RNA sequence: GAUGUCGGCUCAUCACAUCCUGGGGCUGAAGCCGGUCCCAAGGGUAUGGCUGUUCGCCAUUUAAAGUGGUACGCGAGCUGGGUUUAGAACGUCGUGAGACAGUUCGGUCCCUAUCUGCCGUGGACGUUUGAGAUUUGAGAGGGGCUGCUCCUAGUACGAGAGGACCGGAGUGGACGAACCUCUGGUGUUCCGGUUGUCACGCCAGUGGCAUUGCCGGGUAGCUAUGUUCGGAAAAGAUAACCGCUGAAAGCAUCUAAGCGGGAAACUUGCCUCAAGAUGAGAUCUCACUGGGAACUUGAUUCCCCUGAAGGGCCGUCGAAGACUACGACGUUGAUAGGCUGGGUGUGUAAGCGUUGUGAGGCGUUGAGCUAACCAGUACUAAUGGCCCGUGAGGCUUGACC
RNA sequence: CCUUGUCGGGUAAGUUCCGACCUGCACGAAUGGCGUAACGAUGGCGGCGCUGUCUCCACCCGAGACUCAGUGAAAUUGAA
RNA sequence: CAGGUGGUCGGGUAGAGAAUACCAAGGCGCUUGAGAGAACUCGGGUGAAGGAACUAGGCAAAAUGGCACCGUAACUUCGG
RNA sequence: AACCCACUCCCGUUGAAAAGGUAGGGGAUGACUUGUGGAUCGGAGUGAAAGGCUAAUCAAGCUCGGAGAUAGCUGGUUCUC
RNA sequence: GGGGAGUGAAAUAGAACCUGAAACCGUAUGCGUACAAGCAGUGGGAGCCUACUUGUUAGGUGACUGCGUACCUUUUGUAU
């Protein structure tokens, strides 16, 4: 009946969400811009903005906390250098996800998702 | 911000710090025959729950050979008062797993001394 | 005990050791009975020599269940075990002996002489 | 006569003795007298109120000028409630103080919906048998008419779909606690939706 | 579960009475002076007043 | 040129020749009980052991376990146990192939709903200028059950035994509605423990895969088995029945005039829908106060200007939802996400120290992490865009101007 | 067949089951009669465990259903 | 086109094993996708209190599950 | 376990499949399973037997002829007064 | 695949090519259709719209209204 509960099952195990969302994650804090549908843009913005904040902090803790997460040597160092430094001063929403129209094979809507000082 | 102050004018103090795994002592009001006094209660803490007014904890206690487990309402006058007598090292916070358990088995270490 | 074909262990002295619910009497349909609730048994064991045989039909009063009793702040007694006392025609019980706690729920005007006679 | 208030959850009191009562706490912004229709002027007896705080972008014209009339400025809403002989100036402004404790009163919102149940959810049917040989159908009405008298089906026959946000009176609740510092009604037992929906509190019709 | 009798011109115009079509949420850039779909990234990729991409 | 059985399940719907509950009359009705006959169809009206069973016989309940019509209701809703094709066997009949007032084991149940119907939910247009809201109620649906202990009273009654109606609570059952504060269930979106293996260079730490690998718990939400509420009282017109007054028919007679009492039936009372109630109702408020031409003068058509109130598209969403619709919000903004606190859950993270030979303990440390929850906060996303909707609302008649 | 024969046991209750009885409608000795250890995806009864079979279903997870984009059947049909 | 089709080779760790689980060499993402998260349907997960009351019938499910040691009844053709 | 089989449920029945799939099940050193080649054929084969099988066909295959079999049966039979 | 230009007597003879019917599918114009119940017509009939030239006409729609259960085949008989 879904009341208040939040989440989205994009049709796909729980297992396959996990995977796609933390490759996202590590895709965009590669390229600083991806491309994808807006429900996965809506989805991305509660994983990927956690591992910015968690950024924020370096520790050891915070840095395989980090890498459990997003298991990438590259995004960890990405992360904890680049981004939380970057962001160190803005509460929240470091990223926007603006429409771009729809996918010509299907007619998935699609939304760029990018940092916001880019 | 409403409903959580018809909870915290309600919530005068009754309680000690206890954990799961403690044996508590609690002090039961009873009223049947024209008559107030305090039944004690004395068992080991399984369950707690923190909800603030509706906080409320599992005790079981095996008498007379048979096993029994009381939930008591916490900010209940029905609980006067209550009393850590020994408390225990279970590293749960649920402990369930003493329903199964008989006599030696169900024994609560202390490590916590 | 709170269902018909529910075995439940009998809190006497000189009858029963385990009866079975064939009836929870009441209502039309009845399908429950908790503590302190009247229901009609079949007795499917006992022992060699006491005032209730196997096999005969009897009325008993449940007096502990493990899906317990509820008070009038939201707290239930919860015991580990299904027991009933067996009863008479005029229902009073058979045995003049009562194992285990009974709860405060059963001191009613009939079952007094259970309470009274509970190691509680 | 009632009031217009909305539900901030359900809670719970202790009293002395110890039961504990399950309420309902029904937050009542002070209602404001709108119109005052008249059987001269309306065809029946009757008050509307508002309850409280719009946007000023969100009030349109019209209503704005209802609400003008009515030196009023008001918000969410309006409603309307019979009256069989009171008289409420169009500025006036009732509370919860036309409640005592005691006091049962008849409670009606619109209840949580539920989207789209089946026969079993919305009607409480029976489901047929699991394993005994049943073939795709498990929960499934079962045969809905008679054959060929009457060759059709009964009007008001018991299907699925929406249980939904239809209008529920509760009645005869006991009312609690009269908080009038901080505008509130305590209410013993359930109330009809969910948290912050509007709700409509008046005194009992079955008294 | 068939039908009886084939459907006419009629019932069969008359089902289809409802699926025709709208799209219209276009709008203009002040800046560029294109038409783009309301909140969305134009097709130039411009958005209120600012390349994105 | 096919209308596919009996039974069970699921769902019913009507009748009344009424099983309970309600109202009466007579009695060979002292009272508890009854017997029978009227009136009444509002609501209720078992679970099982056996057998394929319908039925039946038992067991135990209940206030009661009603009788019937509906293709002996209901297989384009289910079953397929019985009958029942092909296999085999027994007894019997037949020389035999085979057969049965017969038994016995085994044995394929197809359909995506066009139309009527029905349950929901919209889109169009119309309601006489248009709009935002609030409504009256013609009509319709739901609801309607009942047991027990007590309180006058061991009284009235009855030698006694026995045992009341009628007065009013308070506690159940079954059913129904709402809800989630409590009790629990779930909780593959939270936290742990753990096995096997593979990987992240390696140690540590951790992550994939093993049904969520297995499991311990558990937030919100949903939820019953949990909580709360309900059936009424009251009124009216009545059914049998009980009548007052009262003749026809000096009397007697409920009746022929005329007046009363009288039931869960009927109409209200209770809840919900309801002006497509084309008979389209009513309120309060808002918006529009420009020219010209042709032809035909409810005047229409065309051009120019002007497009208001508002509605919508769109976006952020919802405890609203199949799509819709509904509801909230759109920078004059807390609508969602993030963020900052809290809370809840889990249960003492990592790293470092310390003890030990090591597994592993002790500190730091109720630590670390924590979804949907609570409060705050403009950091991100809701763009001072477009489209519809117009320009004072016909005529006749009457009353007051 | 009568027939759910009668009696015993098992169950609260047993047309089934097991043990008898013998009034065998209509058993019977290589179309074999009686037993019989072991062996059956064999028939019938009972028990322990076990449980969503059930009371009575609640929730969750995927795959359809629903909406959007692309492609695109069918049986049937005198006309509606 | 979820089917069928003879023979040959056969690594690691766990393992009796060529079972099985994770992997190596090697191969692949099964030629419609995007959302959404109603009824119902399918294939699963957990389930309070009962524990076969279900049903023609425990059908389905749930359960048991290994190795070593101990122990093991009637009956028997002496092997079980 | 492979392999061979096909007892049960559920699905599927317009199938992915003119006989399957998934869970379970039976045999698995033999009266076993299987490749390749060969033999037996239509009142005729083969059959641990069921009317089973003999090219998705079986109480007498398929095809071509006799042949436009025969049908006291069914259906149909076309413009006008 | 078209829009022109050319060729040709002709390209709406353009190669799927003479003619190019009906089923079936469209676009445009006129009129009628959103309080009305059924073999869809037929008798009556207002209104509107076009051509004419006007009227006691011609074409097209057909509000409203009376009557009205297809065709075949088989039959004692069929809306069946």
């Amino acid at each position: 009946m879904r009341h208040r509960k939040s989440g989205r099952h994009l049709s796909r195990t729980s297992a396959h969400r996990k995977a796609m969302f933390q490759n996202m994650a590590v895709s965009l804090f590669e390229h600083e811009l991806i491309k994808t549908t807006l429900p996965k843009a809506k989805e991305l913005r509660r994983v990927a903005e956690p591992l910015i904040t968690l950024a924020k902090e370096d520790s050891v803790a915070n840095r395989r906390l980090a890498f459990d997460r997003t298991r990438s040597k590259a995004a960890v160092g990405k992360l904890f250098n680049d981004l939380g430094k970057r962001y160190a001063n803005r509460p929240g929403g470091y990223l926007r996800i603006l429409k771009c129209g729809f996918r010509a094979g299907d007619n998935a809507p699609m939304a760029y998702v990018e940092l916001v000082d880019r | 911000k409403i409903i959580q102050q018809i909870e915290a004018e309600q919530m005068n103090k009754e309680i000690p710090a206890f954990a799961p795994g403690d044996t508590v002592i609690v002090q039961v009001k009873v009223k049947e025959g024209d008559r107030q006094r305090l039944q004690a209660f004395e068992g080991v803490v399984i369950a707690k729950r923190n909800r603030g007014l509706n906080s409320a904890f599992t005790v079981r206690k095996i008498s007379n050979g048979v096993g029994v487990e009381r939930t008591f309402q916490t900010y209940s006058p029905i609980v006067d008062s209550l009393s850590v007598k020994r408390r225990g090292d279970v590293r749960k916070a649920k402990l369930y797993y003493l329903r199964a358990l008989s006599g030696k088995a169900a024994r609560i270490k202390e490590k916590l001394v | 005990m709170i269902q018909t074909q529910s075995m439940l262990d009998v809190a006497d002295n000189s009858g029963a050791r385990r009866v079975m619910c064939i009836k929870v009497l009441g209502g039309s349909h009845r399908r429950y009975a908790g503590i302190g609730d009247i229901i009609k048994v079949t007795v499917k064991e006992a022992i060699p020599r006491g005032k209730v045989k196997k096999g005969q039909v009897m009325t008993a009063v449940v007096v502990r269940t493990k899906h317990g009793v509820r008070r009038t702040d939201g707290s239930i007694i919860r015991f580990d075990g299904n027991a009933a006392v067996l009863l008479n025609n005029k229902q009073e019980p058979i045995g003049t002996r009562i194992f285990g706690p009974v709860t405060r729920e059963l001191r009613t005007e009939k079952f007094m002489k259970i309470v009274s006679l509970a190691p509680e | 006569i009632g009031v217009v208030g909305r539900k901030c959850g359900m809670t719970r009191i202790f009293t002395e003795e110890g039961v504990s009562i399950p309420v309902t706490v029904i937050e009542v912004e002070p209602n404001r007298v709108t119109q005052f229709k008249t059987e001269e002027t309306d065809g029946y007896r009757a008050v509307q109120v508002t309850a409280g705080e719009r946007r000023a972008s969100r009030v349109t014209k019209a209503q704005a000028g209802h609400f003008a009339k009515a030196n009023v400025a008001a918000g969410r809403g309006v409603w309307e409630f019979r009256l069989g002989e009171e008289q409420y100036a169009a500025g006036d402004q009732i509370t919860v103080d036309l409640f005592q404790a005691g006091q049962m009163v008849d409670v009606t919102g619109e209840s949580k919906g539920k989207g789209f149940a089946g026969t079993i959810k919305r009607w409480n049917f029976r489901g047929q048998d699991n394993t005994h040989g049943n073939s795709v159908s498990h929960r499934v009405p079962g045969s809905i008419g008679q054959c060929q008298t009457p060759g059709r089906v009964f009007k008001g026959k018991k299907m699925s779909g929406h249980l939904g946000a239809e209008r529920v009176t509760v009645q005869s609740l006991e009312i609690v606690r009269v908080d009038a510092e901080r505008n509130l009604l305590l209410v013993k037992g359930a109330v009809p939706g969910a948290t912050g929906g509007d709700v409509i509190v008046r005194p009992a019709a079955k008294a | 579960a068939v039908q009886q009798n084939k459907k006419s011109r009629s019932a069969r115009d008359m089902r289809r009475s409802h699926d025709a079509l709208e799209s219209n949420a276009l709008s203009v850039e002040k800046s560029t002076g294109e038409v783009h779909l309301r909140h969305h990234v134009s097709p130039d990729g411009f958005y209120r007043g600012r390349k994105v991409v």
